[PDB]
RNA sequence: UUUAGAAGGAGAAGUCAUUUAAUAAGGCCACUGUUAAAAAGUGUACCGCCGGAUAGGCGG
């Protein structure tokens, strides 16, 4: 039982779901959190017994699946619908990297082969893995290549002019260009019982809606803390969420 | 119709009247926002709606995700006059919205939507696709001339090697972090290139564009050299790659 | 058991990536390789078109395939009896055939290089090369293979079909295939890349697939020619050409469904798990063929 | 009318690239021709192309590629239509095999009609075909007229026999590459194609840049070769050929010429379904349209 | 004499010093010859030679 | 166990015509570039032989 962190370096994904609710481009972070949880479950199916809790995102390159129409606005592309008309979807080519806060025994020069074997049956936000560049276990603060980290900056999200989120989001968005909208977890309702029609009937069912906040990009050289990134799960009385504290 | 949480928006072919509405208004300045925290000017079983799993610290909970179509209508009019970047989405026809049966979606079936682009020096292009592709020599196939088994043996061919180092990879230099890595497969490459048991003591390893303007660790992009030849080309390549 | 589960989902077992185009000659194929940018033209309109340079003769297309087992790739099943029943059926099919009669045709498709659709007509010579990440394979000429007469007695076809049938059975867990092709058209002729579904308020031209400038093809189209081996549909003896594999047989070329009768997917699953009758080998071939492609196989609740 | 039916064009042309030579060393000389720019008097920038002062001949390089009509049948939504098209094409090729139109196509290359304005004022025009290692005999395009078609040559008959036999019989593709030389003078004004601009506050004259230098459109070099429609009614009075199209008349005259009498929106209801016998000029028009292709629904 | 560095790589061979129609020596070499008198560095007994008086 | 699981964009085209931009014009005046340095790794590698396989070994 020792604390460490693994790095998934330069994972490029085609057709990742970039149309979560309102944000076109960067997907919801719960996609990456559930990807880390699916990797944790895949390693738990094997008898390695290794836990993962904490994930930070480092974006390198992005390609919205489209072009520019006249002046700079984007028009996006889509496949042809078939056997069961198109309604609303978008896709992206991401080239980003993962920091996974890894907590569990027997990590040094181990579990990398298991992660490599179990990664091939995984999709990041519904997109193909293709070829990630490397898996690394270097335990330094300056172990990051030249990328940009998407963190939770609750400064203009919290303190800005405007009475409420709506009359405050766009007003906090004019003066800062790096700051971007981010879907951050999701909670709506109650009645956690066992109503039918579930994907797995032996679980807890709910009717849940996405929630939103702000985010920002900082380089690998200039930074504040590891604790200012590496997003964590959190749970309350029906208010499941992901945050950095 | 006009409810905030209506189905048949993220997908289709889901026969249901799933409307959750909103009788709760908690509009405090928290660290987040929801459909009730917004401006907001305007539920049993599930099939063909997105279902996810979330850990509660202990077990897992299966959660069905409903859209925020009132926020989808409000973002369009908020972004109509705003100056931050925005991405249009013309991925719809009128008959699909008529079949779906939502009056709010019918007025805004081609919405002006929020977006989150990473900064504009991160978007890929032709140079950002050609930097990951590295050149190859146009002659190295087998023992052609001046060569017994891989190594450049005879003389009067190092001008040919110097013009193969030229004529490819000129003016297209990349930064240091935009360079191909040196993998650990290379020891097995010297093992099974021609039949060597290990790295020869009497030979070295070299490429034709070493760490400058292309070059990768392929199965053919290495040419082993002698001491004098490598010593000469270390300055010969730096003569034009100053 | 009486009915299909309320939520059944299958992952696709043949995940292809999008391809990208490059222009090269036929005497300098593996040697050098130029980017094929999408240029623009005047039409009487703003029409995007692509063509080779005046100093090139062929074009080059590279794309990759990933193979996952059908047994393991069950993403969501809301039952245990149905899961064990189809598991037993899959083990029975492995024991009796070994998933080889499907894989031979799945590699017959790439043997004739059907993934270059309008690029095939008028071409001079083809050099489709298939490479796995550990083993290289000999090339073949796509003009010697008919588009209807399949080959079930080749060598490279048999080897690759067996090596992918082990993954289909469940012996391995993944497979990666890299394919390169060198269709020879002529000097400064026209190539035919893919075209997007980007609607526009003002524009009325055709925009082709950019993909960082260097043109290419969608993975949806490049997969469609690798699963067009259905010759077991009814009245096949009056048509003499294969069709792609779907549920209802609704090929977009014709508009009349090829197999909408009881020889289908729903009405064969209703006759396989529940009935457990000795349906012939072609029906089982089709059933595991559509189960390889996968999708959403939930029962029709209302 | 039936479901989605379409076609592909059976003859294909590249985009010709302009050059500039001198007629003394016309085999061994080749110089590029870049589109200049000079403003004209009103705020407006316009481009113009002209030769240099030390040369004398314009050069055009373009190649043709032919496929069979059976191999060019693209979108088939019904097999009754497809087998009717097959039967009509085989009863056409049972006796001549597209021999009427291929000869006129090869003649239309042979006059060098593809230069729309560069033929206005020329001393000598020659046409060379050198696709294989063998060299075809050189041409004399100044000894031809627009209205009449010649039928008794050697190289025209040989090449027309080659395309008319590859149209149905031997092989699927065939490529023939042609090079043309026009003597217009010294440092004169040459006319490449024009580009459809789409920006406001600019009355530009953006000419066509192919591979940087001057060039020619593909739809314009395929509009001169498609002008052979000397079978339409009211031809003896007007006495000029018209480009072949699904409607009646081109945009040159404005008024329609064949809106009802012979047009693919009208006669195909009484051709593909009734299969009644038609005169050979109507069949020539129908397979001229099926040579061009396009949507037919 | 001390060579004239890698000025122009037209001649790959080692050049020499040429000024006023003769050879000689760079006087930076003479300067670093006369500057080698420092025997006050740390761990003098381990190495035991003079070192040129440089910044470090 | 990730707004998870799935998907054929297609065929066809004529952008064309002419056009004078030009008259007039003062870049100015003054401010020390200096401090200090390692190009040279050994800069070229021959015979007498025994050996008759161009194996391999002694001496100058």
């Amino acid at each position: 039982m020792m604390k460490g962190y693994i790095l998934l370096e330069k994972v490029n994904i085609e057709n990742a779901n970039a149309f979560n609710n309102i944000i076109v481009g960067i997907p919801a972070i719960t996609s990456f959190l559930g990807f880390a949880r699916a990797l944790e479950r895949k390693l738990n199916a094997k008898e390695i017994a290794i836990r993962i809790n904490g994930v930070g995102l480092e974006f390198h390159e992005y390609e919205l699946k489209g072009y520019k129409n006249k002046r700079g606005q984007y028009v996006t592309s889509c496949p042809l619908p078939g056997s069961i008309h198109i309604m609303n979807q978008a896709y992206i080519d991401l080239n980003m990297s993962f920091l996974l806060e890894v907590e569990g025994p027997h990590v040094d020069m181990s579990t990398c082969k298991s992660i490599k074997s179990t990664m091939e049956t995984l999709r990041i936000a519904g997109g193909i893995i293709r070829n990630y560049k490397k898996i690394r276990l270097i335990d330094t603060l300056a172990d990051i290549p030249y990328g940009y980290f998407l963190t939770l900056r609750q400064d203009n999200l919290n303190d800005a002019a405007g009475d409420d989120m709506l009359d405050k989001m766009i007003h906090a968005l004019q003066q800062e260009d790096t700051l971007v909208p981010i879907a951050v977890g999701f909670k709506a309702l109650s009645e956690v019982g066992h109503v039918e029609g579930q994907r797995d009937p032996e679980k807890d069912h709910c009717f849940v809606e996405s929630i939103f906040s702000l985010g920002g990009f900082e380089c690998s050289k200039i930074l504040e803390d590891i604790n200012s990134c590496l997003w964590r799960y959190k749970t309350e009385e029906g208010l499941y969420l992901c945050t950095i504290i | 119709h006009l409810a905030t949480h209506v189905a048949k928006f993220t997908e289709t072919n889901s026969p249901g009247n799933i409307g959750a509405y909103d009788i709760l208004s908690s509009d405090m300045n928290c660290g987040y926002l929801d459909t009730a925290n917004a401006g907001w000017k305007e539920y049993r079983t599930n099939q063909f709606i997105k279902q996810v799993f979330f850990p509660v610290g202990g077990s897992y909970h299966l959660l069905s995700i409903l859209p925020s179509t009132v926020l989808n209508y409000e973002v369009s009019d908020r972004l109509y006059r705003s100056k931050i970047p925005k991405i249009r989405l013309r991925l719809l026809s009128s008959n699909a919205a008529s079949t779906t049966g939502s009056r709010l979606v019918s007025k805004n079936k081609w919405p002006l939507v929020f977006q989150a682009l990473p900064p504009k020096f991160l978007e890929k292009n032709l140079a950002k696709a050609l930097d990951k592709e590295y050149l190859l020599p146009d002659i190295n196939i087998d023992e052609l001339e001046g060569v017994d088994n891989g190594c450049l043996i005879d003389e009067a061919l190092l001008p040919l090697i110097i013009d193969e180092g030229k004529r490819k990879g000129e003016g297209n230099y990349r930064p240091r972090h935009l360079r191909d890595e040196r993998k650990e497969e290379t020891v097995q490459a010297f093992l099974d290139k021609y039949g060597y048991c290990n790295i020869p003591v009497g030979y070295e390893v070299h490429h034709i564009v070493p760490l400058s303007q292309g070059g990768a660790d392929s199965i053919k992009n290495m040419i082993m050299l002698s001491i004098e030849h490598h010593e000469r080309v270390t300055e010969a390549h730096a003569s034009y790659f100053k | 058991l009486k009915s299909r589960p309320e939520n059944l989902s299958f992952a696709r077992c043949l995940n292809t990536t999008e391809a990208k185009f490059w222009q090269t000659d036929f005497l300098k194929r593996h040697t050098f390789k130029l980017p094929l940018l999408i240029t623009d033209k005047a039409v009487l309109q703003k029409s995007q078109s692509c063509t080779l340079s005046t100093e090139c003769d062929t074009l080059r297309i590279d794309f990759g395939i990933k193979v996952l087992p059908v047994k393991e790739s069950m993403y969501s099943c809301s039952d245990y009896n149905y899961r064990t029943a189809i598991y037993q059926k899959i083990d029975e099919y492995i024991a009796e055939d070994g998933f080889l009669t499907l894989a031979k045709r799945y590699v017959n498709n790439i043997a004739n290089a059907r993934f270059l659709w309008r690029n095939r007509k008028g071409a001079e010579i083809i050099e489709t090369i298939v490479t796995i990440e550990d083993k290289e394979y000999p090339s073949f000429n796509s003009k010697s293979f008919n588009l209807d007469t399949f080959v079930e007695d080749n060598a490279t076809i048999n080897e690759i079909a067996q090596q992918i049938a082990d993954t289909f059975a469940g012996k391995r867990e993944y497979l990666n295939i890299y394919v390169t092709c060198f269709v020879k058209i002529g000097c400064a002729m026209e190539v035919y890349p893919s075209q997007e579904m980007t609607f526009d308020d003002d524009d009325k031209g055709k925009k082709l697939f950019k993909f960082e400038g260097s043109a290419g093809m969608h993975s949806q189209k490049i997969n469609n020619a690798l699963r067009t081996i259905d010759t077991w549909y009814p009245d096949y003896t009056t048509y003499e050409f294969p069709i792609p594999v779907e549920n209802y047989g609704a090929a977009r070329s014709i508009g009349i469904p090829f197999r909408p009768d009881t020889k289908s997917f729903y009405k064969l699953i209703d006759r396989m798990i529940l009935k457990n009758e000795d349906l012939p080998i072609e029906d089982k071939h089709y059933v595991m063929a559509i189960l390889i492609r996968g999708g959403m196989f939930s029962k029709k609740q209302e």
